[PDB]
């Protein structure tokens, strides 16, 4: 989800564009400024909730050994959702 | 159930490598 | 002892230790220290006038004939009141052995030269000279061999920095390759890789 | 190789020895560049007794 | 300041200076030596060219990386000067052509292209603006050259009323047209003439840069030594060791170098005027296969 | 013999679709040889084949004449690949991308684009990092 | 009109015969020079597109810096590059020659060679294979092609 | 009794003929000085392994295999059999490549230049080889002082074997254009003509010691990895120039390509690093599941193992002569000392002795005979 | 064991000073030369059709950098900075912060491809596959700065290159 | 006490003599180095830059150190004699690029924050 | 055979180090202390020299 800076130039998923008094915008005269389309917290904020019906749930990313290191998620809360540290998956018990 | 497999030459060995010198002698005294 | 462990050779090490003492009590006039390591490698640690009598026993004695120079080099330990550790790594091809002679300098004391014994000690005493600073007397030709003309400093000191004090580009107003202090764009990264908690409890030190 | 009769004589009997039987030009008698999966064994420290690592 | 302009480091390659100058007329004589000081010392430089890319590669290695932009540009259009002097502190007025071409004329190089540099610049608003003209530019000239440079002298004044004004006598180095000019030759004796070093002038632009009194002011980068022609083409054919440009280079050539005590000059900005008895043997070895000329004070 | 030979030139003209066709590939990429087709790049670029031909030779790609923007009717590059045919083109794999086709991904490029090195798409290096200091502002109204 | 057709001819004509005979000459100064003998080796043949191997330093068309330029051998690549006779390009192969490389953070080392001499082509790599090599000496070429010195000539 | 300075691998010459003949050739070194030695002690060990790709960058796995043999021998440990196996594999494929490369700029230098293009071919396929193996062509980082990075894919050894099979051939080729051909033996025979005695007293070591008859090699009389277990013979010289160096590198190629059939047939299988994850980093899939394998991942990639304080010395019989590596540890994660031992420094010290009275056009054939590598000498 | 190379005395029979005396007059060796160098010209020469065709590359090869995604879309980096210990060049230079939904990431990752000597150890480091070294070779530059690689470049070569990079990944992980 | 090994010099009158010595060779050589190298610069600005650096370690009170600096000196003699060093390297003794550095108090305090 | 020189050790001019390096530099000679997130001490028993903190600024490119 890119958006456009007062100026006109493109804001990337770090927040970064130069400010109107900048000389270094210079440099992007006659060329371009690279930027990535995808941003990657709206496409995880984008996945559906996962329902399980245990208290502790795991999470490796998927692809076994390709994803990432196996982590054991606490679903006790009810207040909000588990979130894995590395995948950024959520996980939450069926609450009613 | 899977057995190991890695890279292993096969059962009975390659066959001779030639490495000595061969220079024949064309012939005419 | 499993897999995983190098394995050790008694044999080898009682030789080596014979031959140190050996050589000890041949040469008591320069030799201070004999070791021998847990892997087989005998050193001996002399005192600086005797470089070139032991050399010269050590290549012409019919029970040690170390007829090959393999490496001469130095190290810098700045803590030490003499500096720099001088060492002569030697073969002897027909009693198939090793072995290793160690001595001391400092900035200011000049050091025998061994071209008279080893020919190949030439060359590595200019690139001692070059890198340590280290003066060698009586060598035919002592000059720079690594570094570039009129470089100034010796780098392989641990007081010297790793990029230097000076730095090469081409200027256009006087048409030339010129030298200027140096300037990083990015500064190396000093990495703190040092953990607590001692490794190895076989080389602990008094605690003083 | 794709060399005619005639060519093949001319090579052998100039270089003075057979030339086809040893090409220096690989075929298909190399290997395929899509394998089967390896399974690739584990060490002798992969034991799930006797093996406490003061002893190794 | 711009904080992002705020100066940092030891004046050195990767240095900050916080300048951003865009130099005109950066791939002639003058903007070589230009271009080399201003990126020594860590400045960004934005160069407009027409040429092709290949005359200005040796201008690569004038600066750090990124420092040296490169961006094309052409004199009759106000959007191609505009985008090259948007970001810039300070813009440099090198451009200027010796003789008349089909397309570009006296008028066009020295009165239109400075005219529309100026205007441009104020309204983006650069703070400074350097303007060259000649040390013998007047209205009433016999020769077209020196005439234009009078009226774009005037014309830069009205559109940059804070613009600094550099008048230069002949200049001589190692690519120049006054002493290869002479030597290539393989009338005096009532002609004077008043060279100066070009790394002078040089310097005389950086510092007139970086002092903050020379914004309306108009100066005069002159020798030491005022020579007469036939005593210094004497000097320069000796220094050689070898015995002794269709119209215009020659009336200006015949022409007395004036004389203009009332304005500031390279002593005012801090430089020693380096005399031509020691830049002779640099520019003239290469001619080749101690009694210097008389001079008039 | 060297009327089979022959047999095989006439052959090669002929399967370039004649003439026209043969001169075509000569001039574009200095080779003559037919093999059979394997497959077809979306964006113009045809694979062929030659399992009689000697390792680094036995597969080729005859690149399309105009990519994304550009007439590659004679200048054409390694890059112009898109990576599953690259892969199968280097060799990196047995199977080209129309027996077994890469796994599809929302996040990945559907349209391929080479170097543009040179070129006004060129990529210009910038900090991704916001400002770490920040100044303090005046107020805006005087003291007296 | 006619004028800018011919001179836009005749650059063209120079511009292909210019970029079809590009004769370099190598500054092997590291493990570079190996893939730049592996791209003359047969598999490669850089002789087939017309760059000849081993060009003389006096009609050499391109410089090739192909290994790690120390400060002692600095004043030596551009005496030579000095030496060549216009039109010349250089082409700098490698990470050492390219930024420094592994041996940036050295106090004998330059920290590229464009700090020395203006560079056309940069190629990576620890080294680049010489396909990579090869792919950077086309693409000079295609440079080369876009130029326009005449068109400029008659502009101006 | 003028002086000539042949300047700009790349090395300076400044010389002094009467005539034709050489009075006096001093080299000067140093255009490829790069400060390795000082720049390893701000590394880790692992750190430091790559630019032993870098010193001597025509035999790249046998550095590797000399600097993992010094750090395997100050941590105490050793490697597994098969990696032992692997190791000697490449290092005899590492052999090959630079005798080809010695043999054929050699005889391009001379003036060949045919035969250089012929085994440049053989020398891709290697290249190929090492890619398959470690993902790149020379600088490949491949052996560890735990053993080998990875295990061969699964075709790997039959190709091996395929390529070695008609490599005899191409040698065969080689010595047909050159062994016996007047010309070359007329550039090579009693050029460059050093004795016994010489030889030892100047440091040399390798080919340079075996063509004056000296019978000494590091793979036999000092064994390292599983080269006692393999038999091959010592190429001996009689009158120690250049055309007896010439003939001794090119059987040793032929022992290497016998030695490589052994390798190939008595490869054994099991892991290729030390099972010791204090000092090889563990598996993917274990450092993805398990704590320990974890937390050993992350030090070993961020701090690496610690060494035992000591110093050794290590020397191989490096395709060009006795490489070695003396090593001090002060007992952290860096070296605190790395001093870099190559046979082309020895040999160009003794290019001097070696080229008195002869022509200038025999300098660059003991240059040749001498087989050096800028990169090395320099450091 | 050892063998002599050069250790055989020429016979000294009319024969045999005959035939060497027929060598050299008549040059049979010399010929001999010519007839191998002959031979070698009516082979097939071992020249690809570059670039229409190319040298062969195992899945291991080391090539362009990339940081690669999980499928969600989300980046495998979670900033834990073993790469940039790791890299023996300095070549990698990394900031991190707390993202708006407090996920670990980083905001800015810096590759100097002039400075990387393209060992590969950032990628074994990696302990979530995020930073890889992909197949990519052809891509040489007009100029030093777009050799400095960026955060958005790097993503952009993933999002690239992915397809390739996933099927090596997938060909080659068993050995790793 | 504290004894120490010579280098060549047994007194401060030695190390002075070869310290002349070593300062007549070079006033002697430096207009055949103006001359070859086709330097810009004069024999007179050539010997003062000799005398130069000869008076910058004119403080040294020990004979060990003063040799050291002789044995440099003549090396670097010997590097000029036989056209081992370049153009370049006799000119980087003078620094023709580097930009002045203001001494004052004032002028450093304006620059930046380096004493 | 020996001197017997009676004075302080002075090697400044033989280090090749430029002259503001020297008398403008303020070296601090200590004992590092423990890292305050661990326990262990065996990075607290060697004397370590360390020069003064200098200009550190943004690199106008990549920063
Ligand atoms: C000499 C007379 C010309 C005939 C000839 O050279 O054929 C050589 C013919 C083929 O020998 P080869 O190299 O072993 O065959 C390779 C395959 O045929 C390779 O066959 P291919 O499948 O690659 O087909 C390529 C085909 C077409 O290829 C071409 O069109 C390129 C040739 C253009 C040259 C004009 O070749 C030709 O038909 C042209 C041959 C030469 C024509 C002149 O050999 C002979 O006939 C013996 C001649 C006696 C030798 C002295
Ligand atoms: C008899 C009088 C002579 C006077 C002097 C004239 C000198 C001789 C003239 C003959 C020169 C031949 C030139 C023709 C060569 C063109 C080759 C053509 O095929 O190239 C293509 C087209 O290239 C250019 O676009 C063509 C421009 C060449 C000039 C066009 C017409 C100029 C003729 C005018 C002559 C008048 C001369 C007046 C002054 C004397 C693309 O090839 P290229 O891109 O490279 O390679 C890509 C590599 N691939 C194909 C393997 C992938
Ligand atoms: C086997 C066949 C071989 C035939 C033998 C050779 C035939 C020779 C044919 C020559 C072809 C025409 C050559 C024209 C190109 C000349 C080189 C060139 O491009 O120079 C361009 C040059 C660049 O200068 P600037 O832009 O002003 O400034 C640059 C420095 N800052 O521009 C010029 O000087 C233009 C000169 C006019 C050229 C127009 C006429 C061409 C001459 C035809 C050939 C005459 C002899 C036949
Ligand atoms: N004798 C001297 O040298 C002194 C110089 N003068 C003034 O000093 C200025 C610079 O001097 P100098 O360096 O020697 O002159 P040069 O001829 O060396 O270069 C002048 C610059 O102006 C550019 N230029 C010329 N014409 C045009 C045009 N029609 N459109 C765009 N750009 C153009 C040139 O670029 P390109 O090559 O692409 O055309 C060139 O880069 C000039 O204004 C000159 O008048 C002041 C006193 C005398
Ligand atoms: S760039 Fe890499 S491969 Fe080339 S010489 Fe330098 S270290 Fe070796
Ligand atoms: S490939 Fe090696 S040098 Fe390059 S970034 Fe990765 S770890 Fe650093
Ligand atoms: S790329 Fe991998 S190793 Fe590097 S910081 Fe990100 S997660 Fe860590
Ligand atoms: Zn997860």
């Amino acid at each position: 989800g890119v958006r456009t800076s007062p100026t006109g130039e493109k804001v990337t998923h770090t927040g970064q564009a130069y400010d109107d008094g900048d000389y270094r915008r210079v440099r992007f005269s006659d060329r371009q400024k690279e930027v990535n389309e995808n941003f990657a917290i709206d496409l995880i904020a984008e996945q559906p909730v996962s329902e399980v019906g245990s208290r502790v749930i795991s999470c490796d990313g998927g692809g076994g050994a390709l994803g990432h290191p196996r982590v054991y998620i606490n679903l006790d809360k009810e207040t909000k959702t588990g979130t894995c540290g590395y995948c950024g998956l959520q996980f939450r018990q069926p609450h009613h | 159930a899977s057995k190991v497999k890695q890279d292993m030459p096969p059962p009975g060995g390659y066959g001779p490598i030639d490495y000595k010198r061969n220079l024949p002698r064309r012939g005419l005294s | 002892t499993r897999p995983t462990i190098r394995p050790r050779n008694d044999v080898v090490h009682k030789q080596l230790s014979a031959f140190g003492q050996y050589v000890a009590e041949i040469l008591p006039k320069y030799v201070q220290q004999v070791q021998v390591s847990c892997f087989n490698e005998l050193e001996i640690f002399i005192h600086p006038d005797g470089v070139i009598p032991v050399l010269t026993f050590l290549r012409d004695h019919t029970n040690a004939q170390f007829k090959s120079l393999a490496d001469l080099t130095a190290v810098d330990v700045p803590t030490r009141q003499n500096r720099f550790e001088i060492v002569y790594n030697l073969l002897s091809l027909r009693f198939n052995s090793r072995i290793r002679v160690k001595t001391y300098t400092d900035e200011l004391t000049p050091i025998e030269s061994s071209v008279t014994v080893y020919k190949a000690a030439n060359w590595y005493e200019r690139e001692i000279w070059d890198m340590f600073g280290v003066f060698f007397a009586n060598h035919p030709d002592l000059r720079r061999i690594l570094t570039d003309y009129g470089f100034e400093g010796h780098p392989f000191r641990k007081d010297f920095p790793l990029s230097g004090y000076v730095e090469l580009r081409y200027d256009d107003e006087v048409k030339r390759v010129v030298a200027e202090p140096v300037e990083l764009a990015q500064e190396f990264r000093k990495f703190d890789l040092n953990s607590p908690w001692e490794a190895f409890p076989a080389y602990r030190q008094p605690p003083e | 190789a794709s060399a005619t009769r005639v060519i093949q004589l001319l090579r052998n009997w100039a270089s003075g020895r057979d030339l086809q039987a040893k090409l220096q030009l690989r075929y298909q008698e190399i290997s395929k560049r899509t394998q089967p999966p390896p399974k690739l064994p584990v060490g002798p420290s992969h034991k799930l007794s006797n093996n406490y690592y003061c002893t190794r | 300041l711009h904080h992002a302009l705020i100066p940092h480091g030891k004046g050195g390659r990767s240095s900050v200076s916080g300048i951003v100058a865009t130099v005109f007329g950066a791939t002639g004589f003058l903007g070589r030596y230009v271009v080399n000081h201003l990126g020594r010392m860590g400045s960004q430089v934005i160069v407009p060219y027409r040429c092709e890319p290949y005359d200005t590669m040796h201008l690569r290695p004038m600066g750090d990386l990124g420092q040296i932009i490169f961006m094309e540009w052409n004199g009759k259009d106000k959007d191609s000067i505009r985008k090259v002097v948007e970001h810039s502190n300070v813009v440099i007025n090198l451009v200027g052509r010796e003789w008349e071409t089909k397309n570009f004329d006296f008028e066009d190089v020295f009165v239109k292209i400075p005219h529309a540099i100026a205007q441009v610049s104020k309204e983006a608003g650069v703070e400074k603006l350097i303007h060259i003209s000649h040390l013998n530019a007047d209205i009433k000239s016999p020769s077209r050259y020196l005439r234009s440079k009078a009226v774009g002298e005037k014309e830069v004044r009205a559109a940059f009323p804070e613009a600094t004004i550099i008048k230069p006598s002949d200049i001589f180095g190692r690519e120049d047209r006054f002493l290869n000019y002479f030597a290539s030759m393989r009338l005096g004796k009532e002609t004077v003439k008043q060279p100066v070093y070009i790394v002078d002038v040089s310097k005389g632009i950086i510092n007139a840069i970086k002092d903050p009194d020379a914004k309306g002011k108009t100066f005069a980068f002159v020798g030491p030594n005022r020579y007469l022609l036939f005593d210094l083409v004497q000097y320069i054919f000796a220094v050689a060791y070898r015995p002794f440009t269709t119209r215009d280079k020659v009336e200006r050539v015949h022409m007395s170098d004036m004389t203009l005590p009332h304005l500031p000059g390279l002593e005012d900005l801090g430089i020693q005027a380096t005399p031509l008895e020691l830049k002779a043997i640099e520019v003239l070895r290469r001619h080749r296969t101690v009694k210097p000329a008389k001079t008039v004070n | 013999e060297l009327v089979q030979v022959l047999r095989r030139g006439l052959q090669q003209v002929s399967g370039h679709g004649g003439l026209r066709g043969y001169l075509r590939v000569l001039f574009r990429a200095n080779d003559v040889r037919v093999g059979t087709l394997v497959g077809e790049d979306k964006y113009g670029n045809k694979y062929y084949e030659d399992n009689k031909q000697f390792f680094g030779r036995h597969r080729w790609v005859i690149y399309t004449t105009e990519m994304n923007g550009r007439d590659t009717f004679w200048d054409v590059d390694g890059s112009m690949v898109p990576p599953e045919w690259h892969r199968w083109l280097h060799c990196m794999t047995d199977d080209p991308p129309t027996t077994k086709p890469p796994t599809a991904r929302k996040y990945i490029w559907t349209n391929h684009k080479f170097n543009v090195s040179g070129t006004p798409q060129q990529y210009v290096p910038y900090s991704t990092t916001r400002k770490k200091i920040q100044e303090w502002v005046p107020p805006s109204t005087p003291y007296k | 009109s006619r004028g800018e057709y011919v001179v836009a001819k005749l650059d063209d004509l120079v511009n292909w015969a210019r970029r079809s005979s590009l004769w370099p000459m190598t500054f092997g100064l590291a493990c570079c020079a190996v893939e730049m003998m592996h791209m003359a080796a047969p598999r490669y043949d850089m002789d087939r597109f017309g760059v000849v191997f081993r060009a003389s330093p006096r009609q050499s068309d391109v410089m090739i810096v192909a290994g790690t330029l120390t400060n002692k051998m600095a004043p030596a690549l551009r005496k030579v590059y000095d030496q060549m006779p216009e039109p010349r390009y250089v082409v700098s192969m490698g990470s050492c020659a390219n930024g420094g490389g592994y041996y940036h953070y050295s106090y004998s080392v330059v920290r590229g060679c464009d700090r020395i001499v203006p560079v056309d082509i940069y190629v990576p790599g620890c080294p680049p294979t010489a396909e990579a090599l090869l792919y950077g000496i086309l693409q000079l070429q295609r440079k080369i092609k876009r130029e326009k010195r005449l068109r400029i000539w008659y502009r101006r | 009794n003028l002086t000539l300075n042949f300047g700009p691998g790349v090395l300076r010459l400044v010389m002094e003929l009467s005539g034709e003949m050489v009075r006096k050739c001093d080299p000067h070194i140093g255009l490829l000085h790069r400060g390795t030695e000082k720049l390893i002690e701000y590394k880790t060990y692992l750190q430091a392994l790559p630019y032993f790709d870098r010193l001597d960058y025509v035999s790249m796995m046998c550095n590797e295999q000399a600097y993992s043999l010094a750090v395997e021998k100050l941590l105490n440990i050793q490697p597994p059999p098969r990696a032992q196996w692997i190791r000697v594999l490449f290092g005899e494929i590492t052999r090959l490549l630079n005798h080809i490369m010695a043999v054929t700029t050699h005889a391009l230098d001379i003036g060949a230049m045919t035969p250089f293009f012929w085994m440049f071919e053989e020398r891709e396929k290697m290249f190929e080889f090492y890619e398959r193996v470690s993902g790149a062509r020379m600088h490949a980082a491949y052996i560890r002082p735990g053993g080998v990075h990875q295990d061969l894919p699964l075709g790997l050894l039959d190709d091996i074997y395929e390529f070695s099979k008609n490599f005899s051939f191409r040698i065969d080729e080689l010595e047909e254009m050159l062994t016996n051909n007047r010309i070359w033996r007329n550039r090579t025979v009693d050029i460059g003509v050093v004795t016994a005695e010489d030889a030892l007293n100047y440091g040399f070591s390798g080919v340079m010691l075996r063509g004056s008859g000296i019978q000494w090699d590091l793979r036999k009389t000092q064994p390292y990895d599983v080269y006692d277990q393999v038999e091959f013979d010592v190429p001996i010289g009689s009158r120690g120039d250049c055309y007896d160096r010439y003939l001794c590198r090119v059987e040793e190629m032929r022992q290497s390509l016998r030695i490589i059939s052994q390798c190939l047939n008595k490869m054994p299988p099991g892991e290729i690093k030390v099972d010791d994850a204090k000092v090889s980093p563990p598996k993917r899939a274990e450092m993805k599941t398990s704590m320990e394998s974890l937390i050993h991942h992350f030090k070993l990639y961020t701090e690496g193992y610690q060494v035992p304080p000591g110093a050794t010395y290590t020397a191989i019989e490096a395709p060009k002569g006795e490489f070695g590596v003396y090593l001090v540890s002060d007992g952290s994660s860096r070296p605190y000392r790395c001093k870099i031992k190559a046979p082309g420094f020895a040999h160009l010290a003794g290019l001097d002795k070696m080229s008195k009275g002869h022509m200038l056009a025999d300098v660059v054939a003991i240059i040749g005979t001498q087989d050096i590598v800028f990169g090395e000498v320099d450091r | 064991t050892y063998k002599f190379v050069n250790m055989r005395e020429p016979s000294m029979d009319m024969k045999s000073v005959t035939d060497r005396a027929a060598q050299t007059l008549l040059w049979t060796e010399l010929v001999r030369g010519l007839g191998m160098t002959l031979s070698y010209l009516f082979r097939e020469p071992a020249t690809i059709n570059y670039p229409f065709e190319k040298g062969p590359l195992s899945p291991r090869f080391r090539g362009e950098h990339a940081l690669r995604r999980y499928p969600s879309g989300e980046e495998r980096c979670i900033a834990c900075k073993l790469c940039e210990a790791v890299c023996p060049a300095q070549a990698i230079t990394i900031e991190a912060e707390p993202r708006a939904d407090g996920s670990r990431r980083t905001t800015r990752y810096d590759i100097d491809m002039t400075k990387c000597i393209y060992c590969g150890f950032c990628q074994e480091a990696c302990p979530v596959d995020a930073i890889v070294e992909g197949p990519n070779f052809e891509f040489s530059t007009e100029t030093h700065e777009e050799l400095l690689y960026n955060k958005e470049k790097l993503l952009n070569n993933g999002d690239k290159w992915e397809a390739e990079i996933a099927a090596n990944i997938q060909a080659d992980y068993l050995y790793r | 006490g504290t004894s120490v090994k010579p280098i060549f010099s047994r007194d401060m009158n030695e190390a002075k003599r070869r310290v002349r010595e070593l300062y007549r060779a070079w006033y002697r050589e430096v207009p055949n180095t103006v001359h070859l190298f086709q330097l810009d610069i004069s024999v007179k600005q050539g010997r003062d830059k000799v005398r130069e650096m000869f008076m910058k370690n004119a403080h040294v009170t020990d004979p060990r150190v003063v040799d050291l600096l002789v044995i440099k000196g003549k090396m670097e003699l010997e590097e000029t004699i036989n056209v081992w060093k370049q153009r370049t390297h006799i000119m980087r003794f003078f620094h023709e690029t580097e930009a002045p550095r203001p001494t004052d108090f004032l002028s450093k305090f304006y620059v930046g924050h380096d004493p | 055979q020996l001197i017997a020189v009676d004075e302080k050790l002075d090697i400044t001019t033989l280090t090749g180090v430029p002259e503001e390096h020297i008398k403008t530099r303020k070296v601090r000679i200590f004992v590092p202390a423990r890292n305050n997130m661990q326990s262990g001490v065996n990075n607290t028993k060697k004397w370590k020299m360390e020069f003064d903190t200098r200009e550190r600024w943004e690199n106008p490119l990549m920063g």
